[PDB]
RNA sequence: UGCUUUUAGUACGAGAGGAACCAAGCAGCGGCGCCACUGGUGUACCGGUUGUCUGACAAGGCAUCGCCGGGCAGCUACGC
């Protein structure tokens, strides 16, 4: 994919159960597997902020639960740096349901999403209301 | 399998718990007026009505819903296409589980003389329906009219995972015979 | 790059260029194509593509207006005008002319920094004229006058060119005797105006040509050859050489002050907070700073566009996306649309720092009269509130058969026209309980009925209806059931005065938060328990649910609660809506099983408690006030006083400034009534009232039997009433 | 450069140094040291902490 | 006046101008440069300020064309070339000619005075452009050649001038060669280009840039110049001294005609009407104060005006305002706002005259197929007709089980994304059984589901959705109620073909008059006591009650009719839906009150009776056919027409067009499987095929059982034939 | 060792579809080192406070460093 600016540790690891922040219908996503991520022995998948990640709606609307679908991490609580050297911490996780390409299903982000996923894929910074 | 629940119940005797289950399994409660009200005062989030039909609310505690074209998504089969997809159309929802009981009607005698007007006011016209609609599905939505049943029901979901033909067909029948 | 084309781009900038920025408004009479005109300054002469400018007098942001020959509400545009080599933005925010307009025209007034005279000819300083050079000097809004069309004076009465402008200079004379005897300071203080010096101008605004001694000079077209021209017929081509705008806009600029100077002057007096914080500073010595410092001056809309709710920015800046509050809450919206009034609309923009316009949308839920702004309003100028309903009606009847069918679009519909009548429409009789509170409503809406559809229809007398209530904290009276099978123990007591203004301002909610509730309602005074019991409220009392132990009760409350709602809707004494009543269950008793506690049973025992709880507490009755801001001439005291007083008219101030002395004294509505009536015989023929909405207080205890009697009658009840036992009838 | 100030003890954020903290409503804060940090997640505020300048600015508003 | 309206003014007059318009369009091989050339055009004449084209795709003023590079269909622009002095208004009839279209190449060609061919400097003439050239001549649609891409050769492929020129020349030749085997009269006729003749340019849509003989030489720009410039990086310099909208125009104009010529053979080939006919002369010599002539070939209904047709205004002027029909569907519906076609937008102007597509709203009775008229039941240039059912399913199936959800909801789309199919989306099995119109749409659409959403998903064998069908008369038989106590002696009997197409038709209604209806039956053939009889019409069955004086029947009727339904959705053999079958009731036994005929009895007994019926009558299958139409080489025959012939081919004709062997015939659509293959496969890759439903047929009677067992078993049914022994029960 | 951009919607192909050399960035894993930044620890240290003892205050002992909050150096990775 296209490099961030920003250095992203990658801080949530395979089992996450995550707030979902948009509008369709999922409440509680866990994440499955991450995409594009080869990993090693004994180590659980980790994504960071900009990551795309295969997960499971555990809670929210009866249609959305039990899919396996695709999601990217918009907030972390885990400390990543911009280039300027300034330490940017979000107050939680969250994350919004997308597809391959980097299309969010939903229409509205509540909350505000991470600056570089907004550049990582425009779609989420138009959909998302402020962009920090 | 139980996935929402319409919870219209004008006796709320133990519905508290009713919910908590559900909730607990997943089942989202869709419920209005008094119900509603205790859900929400008890630690049980609860949908309203108005997110399923196109219609507010107005003396909450009888009657103030109904279904349309629509009803006969529940029906008989909530689950049949021809049947299922009338109810859930637009924002509307598949409810399989609906607990809707009835106030017994009493006329009784005032000071000043009968009550007439109000006491007869006070017949439940929603209820009854949402009864009768449900209660046909003698497969897809369990009808829970009888208060002294969520026991069975909850250990049965609880375990099994579907409310078994026997079950729906016992408190089916139950219901018609509440609303006769 | 067409016209606005252009303009949009330097526009754009322009928003933080107060230097030149002129936010000004235009206060005098009516019938003077006074609107008119200001469409003619940007619309008519061409802001825009000329196709898209004044064409079909779209100007104003409230297109509705038109042209009556003065303002109709408070529309907002802008106009950059080149003067001496500079284009000078002009935001024009022409300012209601009228009385009526009240509260409103405060902040109608504080969108701008100087309101601006125009007076066709012999018109002279009207009554109404001065009224608004009075209203005009509350927010310091320095005035420039405007004598329009002096054709009348020319050609139609010809009176010789220096006699035509000696007439008008006197009159000049008059708008400086204004600005002398009403507020004699104001004078020098730039309000000063004069022919001469260039503060004041003339011209024909339905010909277009205009002039003042500046003009005048720079044209080489004295008013004395002007008037030549005119009186010949020429005043077309007259206008051609002296543009109707131009004159005005020249003056805006150079003469009328430029925002900057009096961008102090109005807060003050029209704020009513800390005028000395970051925004206070802001909006007084023209600055930016105030964090984003908008003032919802008139919730506005328009289709697919924006809450447009106007404000010009007196002081921060615009952007995009700020979560903004309000006067009356913490909404925090998304502010899309923060535009400047321009061309014949609202320009949508974003980047626009202090100085013009600033009309920010994305909301819909505020008040007309708000302050919307980021930073925690602490005291925002109108911070008020707003929650009232009229009590004395009336009963709009039909005095031919025939009218009826129109009658009813006629009301049912005029709650579009204004939803403050509203209009309890019965249906059987048709005793048409059509809204009001007093004489003013009344007439209000008399006129509107027969002219905005016009019907043979009439009124009765005044509905003197109030709100039921008590005053006595009472001992648990036991309400029990139809099928003597349940009981319930309930109290009830005077609602606290402190928590009554709690609920009736609203923030109280239901859907709120326990514990912080509760917290509130400890704070007011409730003790810990009772205040955590509390289960519902209607109207303005509160059902306090302080039981414990009875099994199957809040299986219950729906039916308890609705008991109560009930009665809350008639009194147990009056048959009056009940309001300020706190009822407390104590106690319960209901039967084991569900079939003994339906509806029929429980509903009964409520009712009859609560009632018979308001009874035996020394129920009375309340009854709404009305604040009388009566602006007798300021002489005037003595009449105008003993008036009100005498309508047992609890005094308030007496607001003596200048010339005007603006009496309230919250009346009685009881005895408000033909104030005009009396007025025009107490004080000579000479005051202006203007009445709202005081309050519910307690009707004179002295009195009680009297209104009560009455009350029954009028109704149609019976004298005495179930006294005590026999409504609590075992 | 940008130019921060740190939200509890009004301290010129450092270049290179420093935190940015967001809460779920988009609220920012700038903080200059995880001391600043924790007392901030404690609750306390700065008009209360008597170190910090809002804390000094309090004291000598008597 | 800005140039806008001035333009605006001289479209006006244009309009009724019809010598001075162009209804041209561009035909081209896909990537050949169609999108790019359209809206540099628009550019290149500036008709609209320039940045308002380019980013946003005007020529494609719809959705999907407007992200590929080049045109896919309908809709128009316009331009207003100056030409030795004298500006034309040229519409641009956008290109639905991609290859993947059928009727639509059509519709648009007919509407089309002419067209650009437009050849690929390097690939040159292609399969895509012979297909279009041909057609479009056909149906006599004079173009001319615009040679686009030069750029490439110049550089990229670094040819010289002089080769540039031996190329482009072997492809003037290509062109003309074709033309020749496509109508040798035509090329006798000179329509045949040249660019010495103008009727060629040279040019590269993409760098704007174009030059022709004639305007070469006018300017002194020659194609070595052209090369210098290129290879020199003087492109732009190339544009701006030889436009390319310039040499396009020069040809759409100077040697392309207009509405009336054009008109003129037009309706020569393409109408079949009698041209001494009003509505003929009106439409072949320009005439528009004739009969209504409007073929809705576009609706863009727009999102905020609704439904707005866009249709060559062969005929019939458009004064505001008209009451109409049109071609098949010649209802009652109205004409309100008759739009003009400005830029790509709609600019609404009065009355349009003749060659002029307009776009009309409020029109019910119009889109493709139908020619808006204002003479009831209109003559028909090539017939059309309107019915189009799901006759091939396929059972979707997804494989990959973590697709499901995303299947669900792309189906969910598929609806209205491609209006053909009826997917009937389940829970039960996961299957969901699309039903396409063709075995070779569904492929098309299966294949399009995983390549822009992906879902890995495939599709299951296609079957072929038969109607069940009776034999002869049948003898009444007896339906007996449950209780007994209702008998419905019924038959039924095959349903006259004549009348099967006119009920498919629609305009045989069970919601008709009386009158109406009856008489179009009577004539028809139904025998008038039947046609009088009729209570019901259900795609091909109805249900004649030709009963007199039976008590109770007249309320009876619903339940009857219920089960009548019933039995024609699934017939009691293959438990397809019934086709063609219409009943006679002959007597109906009831029992007095409606205690003994509540619809549990009444359904039963009519069902019962229906079935047995049905299968007494040699219950047989329909089986649809699926009109196929091979555009192939002359020379290609043998194979081809032996295999059509081995699968049944019924040749209904064969139009050896020269060197092309266009092979009409009709096959059946359950034969039609595999032939897409072995058609090319056999003709060397030479063989455009297409179908279209070719009505339902009796099937064969050859393997009847074969075709019967088969559903059965796939549908999961019994073996023992369903003899009509057990339906008539005891 | 992958992804993305470019080459390039190009070669190829009737279309659909769709490459390669070179170039750039990023990422996964691995290796080596480092501690300006950020996080952890930090039984140096500072403060608050519970129970008790030294008579009270102050100053101290003990209760896991009593517990709770903060934390420099050092070490460290989750940082570089």
């Amino acid at each position: 994919m296209k490099g961030m600016r920003s250095n992203i540790p990658r801080a949530l690891n395979a089992g996450a159960q995550i707030a979902c922040v948009d509008n369709t219908g999922a409440k509680v996503v866990e994440i499955i597997s991450v995409k594009k991520y080869r990993g090693v022995k004994n180590r659980m998948p980790c994504a960071g902020i900009g990551d795309m990640c295969v997960v499971s709606v555990k809670k929210g609307t009866p249609e959305m639960r039990k899919q396996v679908l695709l999601a990217v991490v918009v907030r972390q609580k885990q400390e990543f740096r911009r280039p300027d050297g300034l330490h940017v911490s979000f107050e939680d996780n969250a994350m919004v349901i997308t597809d391959e390409e980097g299309i969010p299903k939903g229409t509205d982000i509540k909350g505000p999403v991470a600056r570089e996923v907004a550049e990582r894929f425009p779609k989420i910074g138009t959909t998302a209301s402020i962009i920090v | 399998m139980v996935k929402r629940a319409l919870l219209s119940v004008s006796d709320k005797t133990g519905i508290t718990e009713f919910a908590r289950g559900l909730e607990a399994l997943g089942v989202k409660i869709i419920s209005t007026g008094g119900t509603a009200k205790i859900l929400r005062d008890a630690g049980i989030e609860v949908t309203d009505v108005s997110e399923v039909t196109g219609y507010p609310e107005m003396m909450g505690g009888r009657v103030k819903t109904l279904h349309p074209r629509i009803h006969g998504g529940l029906l008989c089969l909530r689950e049949s296409k021809e049947q299922m997809e009338e109810a859930e159309k637009e924002d509307i929802s598949l409810i399989d589980l609906v607990a809707v009981n009835l106030y017994p009607f009493e006329i009784t005698i005032s000071k000043e003389g009968v009550e007439l007007e109000e006491a007869i006011e006070n017949i439940d016209i929603g209820g009854p329906t949402l009864l009768r609609s449900a209660a046909k599905n003698y497969r897809s939505v369990t009808v829970i009219s009888n208060p002294s049943d969520y026991g069975h029901v909850l250990k049965e979901l609880r375990s099994s995972g579907i409310i078994s033909d026997k079950t729906r067909a016992n408190l089916a029948v139950k219901a018609f015979r509440h609303t006769a | 790059m067409g016209r606005r084309k252009k303009m949009v781009e330097r526009v754009t900038t322009l928003m933080n260029d107060p230097q030149r920025i002129r936010n000004i408004g235009i206060v005098a009479h009516i019938d003077h194509g006074k609107t008119t005109l200001s469409d003619n300054l940007l619309a008519g002469a061409g802001m825009i593509s000329k196709e898209l400018a004044g064409k079909q007098l779209f100007m104003d942001s409230d297109e509705e207006e038109q042209a009556r020959g003065i303002t109709i509400d408070s529309s907002n545009v802008s106009m950059v005008h080149t003067f001496d080599n500079e284009d000078y933005l002009i935001n024009l925010i022409d300012t209601p002319g009228h009385v009526d307009f009240g509260g409103d025209v405060t902040r109608a007034m504080r969108a701008v920094d100087g309101a601006v005279v125009v007076v066709d000819a012999v018109e002279g300083t009207m009554p109404q004229t001065e009224t608004v050079l009075r209203q005009a000097l509350r927010e310091h809004v320095r005035p420039v006058l405007f004598v329009n069309k002096v054709d009348r004076l020319i050609n139609e009465l010809q009176v010789d060119s220096q006699e035509m402008q000696i007439r008008l200079g006197k009159v000049i004379d008059h708008v400086n005797k204004l600005i002398k005897n009403m507020n004699p300071e104001k004078f020098k203080a730039g309000w000063k105006v004069d022919a001469a010096a260039g503060t004041v101008a003339f011209g024909s605004a339905l010909y277009n040509w205009a002039i003042s001694v500046p003009m005048m000079k720079k044209t080489g077209v004295s008013f004395k050859d002007v008037y030549d021209y005119c009186k010949a017929g020429d005043m077309k081509s007259l206008a051609e050489k002296c543009p109707l705008h131009e004159a005005v806009l020249d003056m805006v600029i150079h003469f009328l002050p430029n925002p900057i100077e009096a961008q102090k002057g109005r807060v003050k007096v029209i704020w009513h907070g800390d005028e000395n914080t970051e925004i206070g500073k802001a909006m007084t010595h023209a600055n930016a700073e105030g964090d984003l410092a908008f003032m919802v001056t008139d919730i506005s809309v328009d289709p697919h566009a924006g809450e447009v709710a106007t404000g010009r920015l007196f002081s921060g800046s615009l952007t995009r996306g700020m979560e903004v509050f309000t006067s009356g809450s913490a909404r925090k919206s998304r502010v899309q649309q923060v535009g400047i009034f321009m061309g014949p609309e609202r320009l949508e923009v974003d980047k626009i720092p202090a100085g013009n316009i600033a009309a920010v949308t994305g909301l819909k839920e505020a008040i007309v009269g708000s302050t919307v702004t980021t930073l925690d309003g602490m005291t925002p100028f109108e911070s008020i509130r707003h929650v009232s309903e009229p009590v004395v009606t009336v009963a709009v009847e039909a005095k031919h058969t025939k009218d009826l069918p129109k009658l009813i679009e006629v009301l049912r519909q005029v709650a579009k026209e204004d939803p403050t009548l509203q209009i309890t429409l019965d249906e059987e009789t048709g005793e048409h309980l059509m809204a009001g509170m007093g004489e003013l409503h009344l007439e209000v809406i008399a006129h509107r009925i027969e002219r905005d559809k016009n019907v043979e229809i009439t009124t009765s007398k005044p509905i003197v209806v109030y709100r039921e209530t008590i005053k006595k904290k009472t001992e648990p009276i036991e309400g029990k059931s139809p099928n003597r099978h349940n009981r319930f123990y309930i109290y009830a007591e005077p609602l606290d005065t402190e928590i009554v203004s709690a609920i009736k301002e609203g923030e109280v909610s239901m859907n709120l938060p326990e514990l912080e509730r509760r917290q509130k309602l400890i704070d007011l005074g409730m003790e810990k328990e009772e205040a955590k019991g509390i289960v519902g409220i209607f109207n303005s009392n509160i059902f306090i649910d302080m039981t414990k132990g009875i099994q199957y009760l809040n299986e219950t409350m729906e039916l308890v609660l609705d008991g109560f709602e009930e009665v809350m809707r008639a009194g147990p004494l009056t048959r009056e809506p009940v309001a300020n009543v706190k009822c407390v269950l104590v106690d319960a008793k209901l039967h084991e099983d569900a079939i003994h506690r339906g509806p029929a049973q429980i509903i009964p025992a409520a009712r009859q408690a609560i009632q018979a709880g308001m009874l035996m507490a020394e129920d009375s009755l309340l009854e709404p006030y009305q604040k009388v801001f009566v602006q007798v001439p300021q002489l005037l005291m003595g009449g105008a006083t003993k008036e009100l007083q005498g309508r047992r008219g609890i005094i308030l101030n007496m607001t003596t400034e200048g010339d005007l002395a603006i009496i309230e004294a919250r009346v009685p509505v009881a005895e408000m009534f033909g104030f005009a009536g009396e007025i025009r015989s107490a004080t000579e023929g000479r005051a202006m009232w203007s009445t709202e909405f005081g309050g519910f207080d307690v009707v004179p205890s002295s009195i009680l039997n009297d209104i009560v009697g009455q009350i029954r009658e009028r109704k149609g009840l019976k004298k005495e009433l179930p006294k005590a036992s026999d409504f609590l009838s075992m | 450069m940008e130019q921060r100030k740190c939200y509890f003890c009004g301290k010129m954020l450092e270049p290179g140094t420093g935190k940015l903290y967001v809460k779920k409503d988009g609220s920012t804060y700038f903080m200059c040291s995880s001391k600043c940090m924790s007392n901030f997640a404690l609750g306390r505020l700065p008009r209360r902490t008597e170190w910090t300048e809002k804390g000094k600015i309090q004291l000598k508003k008597a």
